[PDB]
């Protein structure tokens, strides 16, 4: 089995639009991904804080929606807390918080839409360890 | 050919250099040739990592290790242990290499086309391995040499730009030390203290001051020492103690060398003053402490009463008590309650930690800095992946603390073992039976039964 | 006859740069034609799951295990 | 007669001896290092497994490995011919035939190298000694590579020809077995431990004692192979080591016997004890610890730690490392201890 | 004549049974009073929590213990790497609550073990040999020192050395293995290279020796007794023995120098317990084994299981049930 | 315990009474070695004058 163009679709919208990311846009994200997210964020469990995971399914279940490239993008931008309250970006990396988190101080567009959709695709992939934890 | 053939010497080639025992130039040579390769590491190591350096990262997440020093230094650092530029690391660079090519030049010139022995030549540079008062000579001008070394630092952190200090407040940045402590108990009180826990023979040094006052100490010392071995004459309690040969001496250096990397080594691994957190990362105790500490914050942010909830064990999972009665984290870091941070101190009371300070007075920067430190502990692998030993390789990183405190260790252990060996072969070799035992004068056939 | 006079001898050189680096490039292309992945059996990696089975492919019988594999090696 | 000159041939003296053991050990060692050489080359584990095991795949020299064949095939011989295989090399090498077909040869292989041990002594005229010390090796291989399978449900619980499979072997074998508790396993750790502090002390004492048989600091050129006195002060090492140690040797016959007579009983003393495992009958528990234990919640020493361990290491790698049960374990299932 | 000098004398004398020597003046006393209290905590030392959670654990024969499970339970994990002196503690009760026997021994052993060192080298001199025994005996020391010493103070806490004790050598072993990954370091790999290689020559080489020992003795006798005391020529044949190695494996590969074979006999066991001992150092401060966790992806990025992912499985299997109450937080840093 | 600590002496009597086992062994080491100023063996760890 390939990484095939079945498995490189992905949700793009809340609506449900479904885009297509090039393997170079896979490659950059993972690499971007496990450059930036990957000591907090490996394994798709939040390390810090492991009851706000990073698996579609608690993705699916914050407010708002977070289970599509757009809010991923959006949160990334400004991110809230789970329930989309207040804004959490003084204590979370954020392209609002650029100042305070140099990491971001170079990050692009398409940066941000690449590690978007590594997000979105690697539990395509896995399947069932993405945020799963030790036991898988 | 007459000093480099096992015939001529006795000695194989595989331990070949103990032919220049007795070769007072070649020696020279071999001495300054291998200093000059010291300096072309060092310049080519710093190029190399200015080269590689990418401004996004922390230097303890690139896998440097030199860096780091010249920042300590207050060399292109700014507040909170950002990196400003990267221009004097690069001069720092060039300027080793060059001095290295010069080096290198003077050790192959005194190894290949310099006169055998300096005795017959230049009788104020040759020596006899067996006279005492030109040992305690050269013994002396080096200390000389090393205490003006250590002035020269305590100039560099008193007027010459300063020194990056972490306790700084307002957060770490370059500042002078106006009034460097030097009381001679308080400095002497670290040289003479215990070297167990609690006490850190000399790795526990908190503040600049002492530091600074310390170093002006031991420079004073050195000058002092360096002048009274050059006039006089190794006195009678010390002339019958010792053996005078060069392996003698060089087995006493290997002594005092293994023990001051030992010390280097676990100084890299406990200590935050020397060795910012900013800059080499967090210690052991520090990302225990981190992840309790960030744990703590966020079961408060729930509503959860911080210092009422009983553990597992009924012994209290955020707050307990020390030994001493202090007040401290709970869990398994209770063995870490020594640990003295710049962002933990401003919690901390004369009682310990502060309930007050904690239920209200809490600040984002030091929940930010908390989460780095857990997310970056010293943790590892060989192949350097990074994290608990069964965790996923997706991260790379390897604290620069533990590259240090490991490679150190292995080295300062086997220079104690270089130590052994030559004490032994030196001692053996003045006493007369390194090579066997006689055949004719066999001691043990003189000796009474038993 | 000593080893070392062997290695040094020229008339072995003249005889040991013609097979030598024939053979190395013969076991280069035995993979690079990719004839390995069949003559052993190994998967390629492309070929370890199929679009029926997500699954380990795993032999169960022991009389029939020819059709077994024959049948999870089919795409 | 013709036999007489064949045998004549076969012990001609040359760079490597042939012998008539070599008649069968040449080939089965030489298929053997080959069957190992091929299988972490190219054969995988996918099928048997559900591994990867092979430098084809992407494994290191650390993980690569020749792995057991499936647990489906019982102990069967996987004889390439066989009911199993019927020819077909790329099936007989995907079910796992060739762990056995490497570990028949090797048994042989090693049936041949005492044989030409016991000739090479022979035609020297010596005593066997060295025999009778390879013994022991052949009692470890016997015992762990041969008798614990057939004691077991199949080859699939064999140790694999690898460097992982092997700490796989010794992880298992604690988890399930308590291995480490088995007396026989001490005995053997015990004459393992013994022989390396022996031949280390011999060589320290020897190189330390030697006598004034030249006149350079290089003391390796005063010996000569056709020298009828002894090199080394056999009265002054004794001395030494009776004043500091309080015993020492003083019969080089009987030091070098000890010498021989300490590893190989250890040798033997394991393979005892893994021939015990292979029927279960392990020193698992102690009785009357379990009991007092469970009639008192507050009664704790290592030996009830070390059991917590074993249910936890044999919980978390029974799924994986027995595929062919289809064991699936929930995560309340699985037993943890707090909040790690 | 002084009374200094007369002491000296006997102190360095070679004359008596045990030799003293000025190193003895610091073996005999520590090594004594280690081995003392040794003795008396495995029969009657109460429970020590060693956790420091208020669960304490017995090794005590007298507290239900047996040889194997019995052992010398080391420090809380309270007291962490502090001092804990006898004179420290309100109360000898309480000192035996906190496992201060285990530090006053280990302490002691150490320092008795090294003087041990100095001892060997010192009758070395006395007695005019070549002194480089205890250069060989230090492998053993180095490793005692990492696995009591280094390990405890890389880690921050004396619960965290080794137990004295079967049982306890056990458990720290399984944990060492679950928490860092022992096996999978080139160091042990060494280690376990240099005890294999050490139990292979000694067998080989009694064999050799013993194999081509000159006929000087019946067959109604033991061929020990052919050998006396204080000869003068050798006992055994190096020909023949070289011969038979010879023909064994190789014509070049072999060794005559019988000092070039001895010296290699020392070599090989010390350098791997060395290279080990260096591999505890170093993992002492969490540099640990070589972690091949899923590297084998298939082309659409699904992992493959290797074999070292089972030892991961194992490792983890032993890791979540180790010091099951100690833990509060998800990481064990 | 971890207070620091010149040395380990905590009680004046402590210090006092370390004191006594060092002189001790200070005079009965002078003992023997009393009026020793020159014999100046020169040679490698020769030592043989008394
Ligand atoms: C035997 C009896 C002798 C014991 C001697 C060894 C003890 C070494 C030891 O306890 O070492 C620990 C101390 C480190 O002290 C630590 O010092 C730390 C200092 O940190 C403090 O200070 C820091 C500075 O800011 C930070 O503030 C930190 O937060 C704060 O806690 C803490 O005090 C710790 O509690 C304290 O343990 O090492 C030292 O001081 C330096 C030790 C010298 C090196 C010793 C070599 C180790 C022996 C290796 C032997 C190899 C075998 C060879 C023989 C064969
Ligand atoms: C000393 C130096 C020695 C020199 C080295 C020589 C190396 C030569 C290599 C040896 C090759 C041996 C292969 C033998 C294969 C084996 O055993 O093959 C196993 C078969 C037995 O078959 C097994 O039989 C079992 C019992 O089944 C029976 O019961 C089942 C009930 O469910 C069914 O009814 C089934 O039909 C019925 O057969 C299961 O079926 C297993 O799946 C099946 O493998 O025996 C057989 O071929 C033969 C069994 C005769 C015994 C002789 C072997 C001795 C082994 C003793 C082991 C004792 C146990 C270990 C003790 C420790
Ligand atoms: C830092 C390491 C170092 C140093 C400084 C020396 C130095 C020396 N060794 Mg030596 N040695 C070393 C490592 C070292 N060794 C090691 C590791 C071994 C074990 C293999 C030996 C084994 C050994 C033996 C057996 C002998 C020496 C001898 C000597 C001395 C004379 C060498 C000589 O005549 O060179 C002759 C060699 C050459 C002329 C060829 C080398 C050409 C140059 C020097 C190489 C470097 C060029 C450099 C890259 C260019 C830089 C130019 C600059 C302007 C930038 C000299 C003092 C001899 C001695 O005792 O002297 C009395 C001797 O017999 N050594
Ligand atoms: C400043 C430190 C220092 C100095 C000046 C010396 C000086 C000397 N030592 Mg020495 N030694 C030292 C430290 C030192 N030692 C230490 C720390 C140890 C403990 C391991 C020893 C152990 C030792 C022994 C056992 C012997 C000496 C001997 C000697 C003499 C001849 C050595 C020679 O020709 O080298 C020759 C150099 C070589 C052959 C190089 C060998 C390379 C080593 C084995 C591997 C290095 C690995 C390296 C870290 C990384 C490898 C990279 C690789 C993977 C590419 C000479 C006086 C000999 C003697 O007695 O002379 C009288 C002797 O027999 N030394
Ligand atoms: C520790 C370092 C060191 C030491 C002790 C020496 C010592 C010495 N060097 Mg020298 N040298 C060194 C480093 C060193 N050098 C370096 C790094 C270089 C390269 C720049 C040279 C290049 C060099 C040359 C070119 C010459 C010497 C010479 C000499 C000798 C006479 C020097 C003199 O008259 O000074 C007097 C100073 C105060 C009294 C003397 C033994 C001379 C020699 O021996 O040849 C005749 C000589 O011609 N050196
Ligand atoms: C690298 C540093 C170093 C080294 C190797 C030495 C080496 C030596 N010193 Mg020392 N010394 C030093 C630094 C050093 N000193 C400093 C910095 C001072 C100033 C405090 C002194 C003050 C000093 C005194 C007062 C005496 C020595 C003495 C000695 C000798 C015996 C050492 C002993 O038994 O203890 C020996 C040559 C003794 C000696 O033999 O006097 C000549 C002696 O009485 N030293
Ligand atoms: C002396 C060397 C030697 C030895 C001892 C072995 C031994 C073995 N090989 Mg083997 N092998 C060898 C050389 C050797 N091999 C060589 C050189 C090759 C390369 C061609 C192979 C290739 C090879 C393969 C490919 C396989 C083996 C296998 C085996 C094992 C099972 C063999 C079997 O059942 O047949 C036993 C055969 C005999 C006992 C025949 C002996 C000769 C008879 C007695 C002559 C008289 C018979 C007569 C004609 C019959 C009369 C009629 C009858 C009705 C009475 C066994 C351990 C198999 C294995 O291990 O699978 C797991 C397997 O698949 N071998
Ligand atoms: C069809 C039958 C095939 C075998 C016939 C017997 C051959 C004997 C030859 C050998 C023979 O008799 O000649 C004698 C032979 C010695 O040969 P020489 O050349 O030294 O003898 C010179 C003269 O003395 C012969 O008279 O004896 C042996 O060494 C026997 C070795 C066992 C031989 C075993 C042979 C059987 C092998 C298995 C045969 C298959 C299974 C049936
Ligand atoms: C005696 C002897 C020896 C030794 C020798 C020695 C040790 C030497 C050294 C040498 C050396 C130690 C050298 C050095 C050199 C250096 C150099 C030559 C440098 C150069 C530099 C440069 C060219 C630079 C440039 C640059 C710049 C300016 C900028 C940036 C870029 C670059 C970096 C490019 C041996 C062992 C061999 C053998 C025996 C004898
Ligand atoms: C810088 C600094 C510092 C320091 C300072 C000081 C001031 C130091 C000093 C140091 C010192 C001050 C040291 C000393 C040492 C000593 C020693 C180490 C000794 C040794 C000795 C010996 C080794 C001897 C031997 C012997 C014997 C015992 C017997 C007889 C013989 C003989 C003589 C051989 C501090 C930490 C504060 C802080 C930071 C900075
Ligand atoms: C199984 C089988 C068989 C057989 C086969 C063969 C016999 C093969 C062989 C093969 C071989 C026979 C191979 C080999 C290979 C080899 C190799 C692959 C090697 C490599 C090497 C290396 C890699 C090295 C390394 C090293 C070391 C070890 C040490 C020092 C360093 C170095 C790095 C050099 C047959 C046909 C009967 C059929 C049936 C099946
Ligand atoms: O104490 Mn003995 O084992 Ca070293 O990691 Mn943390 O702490 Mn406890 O857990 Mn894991
Ligand atoms: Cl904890
Ligand atoms: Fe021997």
């Amino acid at each position: 089995i390939d990484l095939d163009e079945a498995t490189r679709t992905v949700v793009v919208d809340n609506a449900g639009n479904t885009t297509v990311l090039t393997p170079e846009q896979v490659k950059r994200g993972k690499r971007l991904f496990n450059a930036t997210c990957g000591a907090c964020h490996v394994g798709g469990i939040t390390k810090t804080n492991p009851n706000v995971g990073l698996d579609p399914e608690a993705l699916s279940l914050a407010t708002p929606r977070r289970d599509n490239i757009n809010a991923l993008v959006d949160y990334i931008k400004n991110p809230t807390t789970y329930d989309g309250l207040e804004s959490i970006a003084e204590v979370h990396p954020s392209i609002k918080s650029a100042d305070i988190y140099p990491r971001m101080r170079s990050l692009t567009d398409e940066d941000l839409y690449s590690i978007a959709g590594h997000i979105m695709l690697s539990p395509k992939i896995a399947s069932e360890k993405w945020g799963g934890g030790k036991i898988y | 050919i007459a000093g480099r053939d096992i015939e001529s010497t006795g000695f194989a080639w595989w331990s070949g250099n103990a032919r220049l025992i007795n070769v007072s130039g070649k020696l020279l040579g071999a001495h300054v040739a291998h200093a000059g390769l010291m300096v072309f590491w060092a310049g080519a190591m710093v190029l190399f990592e200015v080269s590689h350096f990418v401004p996004e990262k922390p230097t303890y997440e690139q896998g440097f290790i030199l860096i780091q020093h010249l920042a300590t230094l207050g060399y292109g650092i700014g507040p909170g242990g950002e990196i400003t530029s990267t221009v004097p690391y690069f001069a720092v660079g060039v300027i080793h290499l060059i001095s290295s090519a010069i080096l290198g030049f003077g050790g192959i010139y005194h190894s290949l086309l310099g006169p055998d022995t300096l005795e017959e030549s230049f009788p104020f540079f040759g020596y006899d391995w067996r006279d005492k008062n030109k040992m305690t000579t050269i013994l002396g001008i080096h200390l000389c040499l090393l205490g003006l070394g250590s002035f020269l630092l305590v100039i560099k952190a008193m007027y010459l730009g300063g020194v990056y200090d972490t306790w700084a407040p307002g957060g770490g940045d370059v500042r002078y030390i106006t009034t460097p402590t030097l009381n001679p108990i308080v400095i002497f009180g670290y040289v003479f203290r215990s070297p167990f826990g609690g006490d850190g023979w000399v790795v526990s040094v908190n503040n600049m001051e002492d530091v600074i006052g310390g170093h002006i100490w031991v420079g004073i010392l050195c000058i002092v020492g360096g002048i009274w071995h050059i006039f006089t004459k190794p006195f009678a309690w010390a002339r019958r103690a010792f053996v005078w040969s060069g392996e003698a001496y060089l087995s006493y250096s290997l002594a005092a060398i293994s023990l001051m990397g030992f010390t280097a080594a676990l100084y890299s691994w406990y200590n935050n003053t020397a060795y910012p957190s900013e800059l080499y990362g967090p210690t052991g105790p520090e990302a225990s402490q981190a992840q309790a500490f960030t744990f703590l914050v966020r079961d408060q942010r729930l509503g959860a009463n911080v210092s009422s909830a009983q553990g597992p064990t009924g012994l209290g999972k955020y707050l307990m008590r020390s030994p001493s009665g202090e007040i401290i984290f709970g869990g398994e870091t209770m063995r870490f309650w020594d640990l003295r941070a710049p962002w933990v101190e401003p919690l901390r009371g004369p009682n310990g930690l502060d309930i007050n300070k904690i239920k209200n007075d809490i600040q984002p920067w030091q929940e930010r800095r908390a989460a780095e430190y857990m997310t970056h502990a010293p943790l590892g692998s060989l192949n350097s992946v990074g994290g608990v030993a069964t965790e996923i390789n997706s991260v790379n990183y390897v604290s620069p603390r533990s590259w240090l405190c490991c490679s150190h260790f292995f080295l300062a252990f086997f220079f104690l073992v270089g130590h052994w060996w030559h004490a032994g072969r030196a001692r053996a070799a003045a006493a007369g039976f390194e090579k066997g035992i006689d055949r004719d004068f066999e001691p043990v056939l003189s000796m009474t039964p038993l | 006859r000593p080893f070392s006079d062997i290695i040094t001898s020229v008339r072995y050189w003249i005889i040991h740069s013609i097979t030598i680096p024939s053979l190395f490039v013969s076991g280069w292309l035995f993979i690079s034609t990719g004839l390995a992945y069949d003559v052993f059996g190994t998967p390629r990696p492309n070929e370890y799951f199929t679009q029926d089975r997500q699954q380990v492919p795993l032999v169960n019988d022991r009389f029939s295990a020819k059709q077994e594999l024959e049948d999870l090696t089919k795409g | 007669g013709l036999f007489d000159l064949v045998d004549d041939w076969l012990k001609k003296d040359r760079f490597v001896f042939v012998g008539w053991s070599g008649l069968l050990l040449f080939p089965t060692a030489y298929l053997a290092a080959g069957g190992w050489m091929t299988g972490t080359t190219f054969v995988t584990s996918w099928y048997t497994h559900g591994l990867a095991s092979s430098y084809l795949e992407g494994c290191n020299f650390l993980t690569a490995a020749v792995s057991t064949p499936a647990n489906s095939v019982g102990h069967s011989l996987l004889l390439l011919w066989g009911p199993e295989a019927q020819g077909d090399f790329t099936r007989w090498c995907q079910i796992g035939g060739l762990w056995t077909f490497v570990a028949l040869h090797g048994a042989f292989g090693l049936i041949g190298f005492c044989l030409r041990q016991f000739e090479i002594a022979r035609l020297v005229g010596i005593r066997p000694y060295n025999a009778i010390a390879f013994s022991g090796p052949i009692a470890v291989f016997v015992s762990v590579f041969l008798l614990y399978p057939l004691g077991q449900a199949s080859w699939f619980f064999a140790p694999s020809f690898g460097v992982a499979a092997i700490f796989r072997f010794l992880l298992f074998l604690q988890g399930f077995h308590n291995w480490t508790l088995n007396p026989f396993h001490m005995m053997g750790v015990a004459g393992i431990l013994g022989g390396a502090l022996l031949c280390a002390i011999h060589g320290a004492t020897v190189e330390n004692t030697l006598f004034e048989d030249g006149d350079a600091a290089n003391t390796f050129r005063a010996f000569t192979p056709t020298q009828s006195e002894e090199t080394y002060s056999m009265v002054t090492a004794n001395r030494f080591w009776s004043q500091i140690f309080g015993v020492a040797f003083s019969n080089k016959r009987w030091l070098h016997f000890f010498m021989l007579f300490v590893p190989v009983t250890g040798l033997w003393t394991s393979s005892i004890g893994i021939v015990g495992l292979a029927l279960n009958l392990r020193a698992y528990d102690f009785v009357s610890q379990e009991l007092r234990a469970a009639e008192d919640p507050e009664f704790e020493t290592f030996y009830t730690k070390n059991h917590l361990l074993d249910e936890g290491i044999r919980a978390w790698m029974a799924a994986q490392d027995q595929p062919h049960e289809n064991f699936v374990f929930p995560e309340e299932v699985l037993p943890r201890g707090n909040a790690l | 004549v002084s009374l200094w000098e007369r002491f000296c004398a006997w102190i360095t004398s070679t004359e008596n049974r045990l030799y003293i020597g000025w190193f003895g003046c610091l073996m005999f006393p520590t090594l004594l009073t280690a081995t003392s209290c040794f003795i008396i905590a495995f029969i009657a030392a109460p429970p020590v929590d060693i956790d420091g959670i208020r669960e304490p654990v017995s090794g005590s024969l007298l507290y239900g213990n047996n040889i194997i499970s019995g052992a010398v339970v080391p420090s809380s994990n309270a007291i962490g790497m502090h001092f804990y002196p006898i004179w420290e503690a309100a109360s000898v009760d309480e000192w035996l609550y906190n496992g201060g026997p285990y530090q006053l021994i280990v302490l002691h052993f150490l320092l008795g073990v090294s003087a041990y060192m100095g001892r060997e080298w010192e009758l070395s001199y006395r007695l005019g040999m070549r002194p480089w025994i205890f250069v060989a005996f230090s492998a053993p020391v180095a490793a005692a020192s990492a696995v009591f010493l280094v390990y405890p103070i890389g880690q921050g806490s004396f619960s965290d050395g080794m137990p004295l004790g079967i049982s306890g050598t056990f458990n720290f072993m399984l944990v060492f293995q679950a928490e860092h990954n022992i096996l999978m370091h080139p160091f042990h790999m060494a280690g376990v290279a240099g005890v294999f290689g050490g139990s292979l020559f000694s067998a080989m080489h009694g064999s050799l020796v013993t194999s081509s020992l000159i006929r000087e003795t019946t067959e109604n006798e033991s061929t020990n007794y052919g050998y006396k005391f204080g000869q003068e020529e050798e006992t055994y044949n190096i020909v023949a023995a070289h011969g038979y190695f010879g023909r064994l494996i190789f014509q070049y590969a072999s060794f005559n120098n019988s000092r070039a074979l001895h010296f290699f006999l020392a070599l090989w066991p010390v350098v791997g317990i060395w290279i080990t001992a260096m591999g505890i150092s170093t993992m002492a401060f969490n540099l640990n084994g070589f972690n091949f966790n899923q590297s084998v992806v298939d082309s659409q990025g699904r992992v493959i299981n290797t074999w070292a992912d089972i030892l991961n499985r194992a490792n983890l299997g032993i890791e979540v049930m180790h010091e099951r109450n100690a833990h509060n937080f998800p990481l064990d840093l | 315990a971890r207070f620091a600590n010149g040395k380990p002496q905590s009680i004046e009597a402590k210090y006092i009474m370390r004191s006594p086992a060092e002189w001790d062994r200070f005079m009965r080491f002078m003992d023997r070695y009393a009026e020793a100023n020159g014999l100046g063996f020169s040679s490698x760890x020769x030592x043989x004058x008394x």
